[PDB]
């Protein structure tokens, strides 16, 4: 008597690893430059330093 | 009467792997520049008037009679 | 002749699937801190310098 046939088809093989994990990220950009001074923060600076060597200018401008 | 046929065929190949994950942030960038300062020329410009009335009154206050 | 045989048994398994893909790249980082404040100290520099000035000139007037 003849031969069979061949047998099914294997099962499919085994699910494959996980990918690697994804390049770090760029650095981030550069934080925002510090404040200048605005004119009228000059002014008052100015105006401290007067009040604060008052005593130095009455010193210098007494009379005889 | 018969001999089993010969084993079948190779199976398919499996699933492909689950994608990966991202990667991690990057670094925090640097530190911003630090402020600008004022030139001398602009502080003298805001402040010459000032100062030159401050002494004037002083002085003037100091030279009074009673 | 006869029967046929049975089928055979079944094949063997397929090789191992391919790895998954990379990640996706990873996000930029974030903004770095602020720079410093100019401080006032330029500022009290000249004024002092300026004051110093003023009163040299007004006691040259003797």
């Amino acid at each position: 008597g003849p031969p069979g046939p061949p047998g099914p088809p294997g099962p499919p093989g085994a699910r494959g690893e996980p990918g690697n994990i994804g390049f770090p990220g760029p650095p981030g950009p550069p934080g925002p430059p510090g404040r200048a001074p605005t004119d009228q923060h000059i002014k008052q600076v100015c105006m401290r330093v007067i009040q604060e060597h008052f005593a130095e200018m009455a010193a210098s401008l007494k009379r005889p | 009467s018969g001999p089993p046929g010969p084993p079948g065929p190779p199976g398919p190949p499996g699933a492909r792997g689950q994608a990966g994950v991202m990667g991690f942030p990057g670094p925090p960038g640097p530190p911003g520049p630090p402020g600008k300062e004022a030139s001398e020329q602009r502080i003298r410009e805001l402040c010459g008037g000032m100062i030159s009335e401050q002494i004037a009154q002083l002085a003037a206050h100091l030279r009074k009679p009673l | 002749s006869g029967p046929p045989g049975p089928p055979g048994p079944p094949g063997p398994p397929g090789a191992r699937g391919q790895a998954g893909v990379m990640g996706f790249p990873g996000p930029p980082g974030p903004p770095g801190p602020p720079g410093r404040d100019a401080t006032d100290q330029h500022i009290v520099d000249v004024a002092l310098k300026m004051l110093q000035e003023q009163l040299a000139e007004v006691a040259v007037s003797a």
